[PDB]
């Protein structure tokens, strides 16, 4: 259940060692590919001409074992950023030599330390290796939660450790990573191997790493406390952290020698398996969403496109959502037909955008539960779904349901509706163009008719996540603007991210719309107070809707409808990550724009720095009318 | 070839130490090839080294030897790549080398060891940044110290004081220690960072002065009581991996380097001898107790050289 590996800096025979760590339960081994103390010279004779072999042979393992079981390690004497020119040069040749041998062997990852502030020349040699061969190898940068200088015992009489808080100084190692990965151009092949120390820092330091590509956590044996019986275990705070890392499915690495000599080395590993099997199980939402974490999908456009059969199938296997719809219809019948009229009065109810008819059925179940009489129109422009409707109305619904194979903005209705019902809502509420559709339909609502839904509001929340920035970055396509992937929302089960401020309402729409001048364009300015240092990579979009009175649906996290998985949030990325300091305000601007043919959005940040206006005129993303 | 002695001796020689009577201790590691390990050798005939059939005793360790030191006349203290400090003890017959304790207390390669003046204690330095004080009698760690911020490069015990020893590190600190004080370590040396210190040698006569070499080939002479770096010389073209004072009443200072050369210096750090005999890194040096102008050096070229010093 937990994928884990052993870190060693001493491997006398690779064959035995691998067997010993395989025996102890580990899935892989991080080891030197050259001997850690074998400093090599490349410039100065005689040491330059040291007889070979320079390291052990690749014939000692199978290609399968190299490819899956061995993580290389950079020799600790390699210092590309030494103040000494000779050492700078020797280490460049040595780092290339070692990275090439790693690529020669097919290693799946290779570890490299970030153990000081200036790693500029380290980054440059790594960048220059990545661009030589076009390989698939991973590079795990070994970064501590707490720099060793900020962790040393207070035992130097004339150089004491400062006992003041330094909010940003305590984050310094995040800035080591962050510079290093900027320099290297956000290569997808460069991840974090976060090293965890005996005493954790404040939460804000730990939260700097939210949204970062952590592929591994390194746990030294040092940090394991001992319980009464004598096993290795972890403090409650370390356990909290392990639980967070498990949700990131990192691989855990155990480094250091055995410090619980009475017990063996399974015990460390077993504790993690213990913590792993002993976490809260995934709810119904989190079962549905497994496999979609941070997976970028295009927002459905059910107006412009005819949805596929299986797409309506997923729409329908959300029972919570139609319970709410049924209840909203139920309450609405009772308000509209008094008990003494329950048989003289028949309500004309129109499902607008009927699909395969889950709302048509919810309306029937609602009029039975409410014991009132209804007349049902099922309008649907997708003629492939109208096939399903007309088979349902012949086989079951009967003449109670009139299927109408038409666009609701075209349909000349025979009579007016008491209630129009629709599920035309996207993850950003109005992003499937439900405002435009219901406006062309309201002319055949009665002057006192209800619309279900009656109201919906969208929501927005600045987020940080370099993992999603890179994914968005990967979406460059030939034959279009090379930044176009940054100007267009994405539906995504947001996972490895940090939400920087509380969501805040963006655009609201009401139905029926009682403007004498209906206008669905919008301009909205939002200020988000940010109380952390972070980096802004875009905006999370959610929505709420009032179906009827107090019956609602929401995917706003604060008020999420429990158990309903019909909508993942939507992501509005920006071209250029923006640095945001503690106490600053993120000001964002959101426009809803439209043609006679297209609706779209445009957005900028204007504080703490300006961004470009994104998706201007719908050059990169429209929603078809 | 005595029993229990490997038929062949690893190519990379790290340590070369003369006992009181003039017998030569040799530490070696295998830093390349299929198997990465080490061995300890005793040569009552110093001129027969490095030859394996002409040794008095030998043994194999699990892993490489990074530093070495005598513990009296029968004890051998080993800094292992395994993270173990090891104590080996000579035979009564002095024809075997038998393991006494192997304690895995460091979490990375142990890089340096030094016995304290009483001979009953030692301090080890490691790549795990910790420094440990050991009871060789009890085979336990008395203290563990995380004073440094990077790997520990060298720990040198005081000649005549169990309480005092030097350490240096890649964090650019030279720490004078005194376990009598509640904050035992004390940062000394120049305020300007300079270059990383790599080697330390206490002065055998003036127990308040020491010398340290840096990664840039400079040797420096320092008084722990007065001002800051009175004297220094650019002796080498690369890192200074070792500094050994001669037994003479007015001692000479031997200077080792990755530039593959030996230098012998006087009290003012002027150059007296210089040897190009080695074709790889010069790793250790000891003066003969018997003839005080004889100077032995070993290296990664597997040579054991014997120098005569004017
Ligand atoms: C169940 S998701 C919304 C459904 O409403 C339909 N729909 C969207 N816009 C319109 C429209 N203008 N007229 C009729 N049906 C529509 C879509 O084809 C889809 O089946």
């Amino acid at each position: 259940r937990v994928s884990s590996g052993r870190d060693l800096n001493c491997v006398p025979e690779i064959a035995d060692t691998l067997g010993a760590v395989a025996k102890q339960g580990f899935d892989f081994l991080c080891m030197p590919v050259f001997h850690p103390r074998f400093k090599r010279e490349f410039i100065q004779e005689p040491a330059k001409n040291r007889p070979g072999p320079q390291t052990r042979s690749d014939l000692l393992l199978s290609g399968r074992d190299w490819n899956t079981l061995i993580v290389g390690k950079l020799s600790p004497w390699i210092r590309p950023d030494s103040k000494v020119e000779k050492i700078r040069r020797n280490s460049e040749a040595a780092m290339l030599q070692e990275l090439n041998f790693g690529a020669y062997l097919g290693l799946p990852a290779f570890l490299l330390p970030l153990n000081q502030e200036d790693n500029t020349n380290l980054a440059r040699v790594l960048t220059n290796h990545i661009h030589t061969g076009h390989h698939s190898s991973m590079f795990w940068m070994r970064v501590p939660l707490v720099a060793p200088e900020d962790l040393r015992d207070d035992i130097i009489e004339n150089a004491p450790t400062t006992h003041t808080e330094e909010y940003s100084g305590e984050e310094k190692t995040w800035m080591w990573w962050h510079n290093f990965r900027t320099l290297c151009d956000y290569s997808k092949r460069i991840a974090v191997a976060l090293e965890i120390g005996a005493d954790l820092p404040s939460n804000h330091v730990i939260d700097r790493w939210l949204g970062e590509p952590i592929k591994a956590a390194i746990l030294p044996t040092s940090i394991f406390l001992t319980n009464k019986k004598g096993f290795p275990v972890l403090s409650k705070m370390h356990q909290r952290l392990i639980f967070r890392l498990l949700k990131l499915e990192v691989q855990f690495i155990i480094t250091g020698t055995n410090h619980h000599s009475e017990k063996e080395f399974c015990s460390y590993l077993q504790y993690l398996e213990y913590l792993s099997q002993n976490r809260p199980p995934p709810n119904a939402y989190e079962l549905f969403a497994k496999g979609y974490e941070d997976y970028l999908q295009s927002p459905l456009q059910p107006l412009m496109d005819n949805l596929e059969s299986q797409t309506y199938e997923v729409f329908e296997k959300d029972p919570i959502k139609y319970s709410q719809y049924q209840q909203a219809i139920y309450k609405c019948l009772l308000d509209r037909v008094p008990e003494e009229e329950k048989d003289t009065n028949v309500q004309v109810l129109m499902v607008l955008g009927a699909g395969r008819g889950p709302l048509v059925n919810a309306s029937l179940r609602a009029a039975k539960q409410a014991d009132r009489r209804i007349k049902l129109y099922a309008v649907e422009k997708n003629p492939n779904a109208v096939v399903t409707l007309e088979n349902w109305q012949f086989e079951e619904w009967g003449s109670q349901v009139t299927v109408v194979s038409s666009d609701m903005r075209e349909w000349v209705a025979p009579e007016k509706a008491d209630i129009i019902v629709s599920e035309l809502l996207g993850s950003f509420a109005d992003n499937e163009l439900s405002p435009e559709c219901l406006d062309g339909a309201q002319h055949f609502l009665k002057d006192d008719g209800v619309s279900i839904p009656g109201e919906y509001t969208s929501f927005l929340a600045p987020i940080s996540s370099s993992k999603l920035y890179n994914e968005v970055r990967a979406c460059r396509e030939k034959d279009r603007d090379p930044e176009a992937q940054f100007e267009m929302p994405y539906v995504v089960r947001l996972h490895n991210f940090h939400q920087l401020s509380a969501p805040q309402p963006c655009f609201t729409f009401s139905h029926p719309n009682r403007d004498p001048m209906i206008d669905n364009n919008r301009y909205c300015t939002l200020e988000f107070p940010v109380e952390v240092n972070t980096v802004l990579h875009g905006f999370a979009g959610y929505f709420e809707t009032v179906l009827y009175q107090d019956i609602t649906l929401s995917i706003r996290p604060e008020t999420h409808s429990p158990g309903m998985f019909s909508w993942f949030p939507i992501l509005f990325p920006i071209k250029q990550p923006i640095t945001v300091r503690e106490g600053q305000t993120i000001c964002v601007r959101f426009w809803r724009c439209s043609n006679s043919k297209k609706v779209w959005y445009e957005w900028a940040v204007t504080a703490p720095v300006c961004s470009a206006i994104h998706n201007p005129t719908g050059r990169s993303y429209t929603i078809g009318l | 070839l005595p029993p229990n002695a490997p038929a062949c001796m690893e190519r990379q020689l790290e340590a070369a130490r003369y006992r009181s009577d003039g017998a030569l201790l040799l530490g070696a590691s295998s830093l390349s090839g299929r198997c990465w390990a080490g061995s300890l050798w005793l040569f009552k005939d110093p001129c027969a080294a490095p030859n394996e059939g002409f040794c008095s005793a030998g043994v194999q360790t699990e892993a490489g030897v990074a530093d070495l030191t005598w513990v009296g006349e029968r004890g051998i203290l080993v800094a292992s790549d395994s993270g173990a400090v090891e104590l080996w003890e000579l035979d009564e017959n002095e024809t075997l080398i038998v393991s006494k304790f192997c304690k895995y207390e460091h979490d990375d390669i142990v890089s340096t060891v030094s016995v304290l003046s009483s001979g009953t204690q030692a301090v080890s330095g490691s790549k795990d940044i910790c420094i440990k004080v050991w009871d060789l009698a009890q085979q336990v760690v008395l203290s563990s110290y995380r004073a440094h911020a990077a790997q520990v490069t060298c720990v040198a015990a005081s000649p005549h004081k169990d309480s005092v020893f030097l350490s240096c590190s890649e964090d650019n600190r030279i720490l004078l220690w005194d376990t009598r004080c509640p904050k035992p370590a004390s940062q000394i040396g120049c305020s300007a960072p300079g270059y990383l210190p790599t080697s330390l040698a206490w002065h055998p006569q003036q127990s308040e002065v020491f010398v340290f070499g840096d990664e840039n080939g400079t040797v420096s002479l320092v008084d722990t009581k007065s001002t800051s770096c009175v004297l220094s010389s650019a002796v080498h073209s690369q890192c200074v991996t070792g500094l050994v004072f001669s037994p003479h009443s007015v001692p000479f200072l031997a200077s080792l380097s990755e530039d593959c050369s030996l230098a012998v210096l006087d009290s003012s750090l002027s150059e007296l001898f210089r040897s190009q005999a080695h074709r790889d890194f010069v790793r250790d040096a000891t003066w003969s107790p018997l003839n005080h102008s004889l100077l032995t050096t070993v290296g990664w070229d597997h040579q054991v050289v014997h120098h005569v010093v004017p």
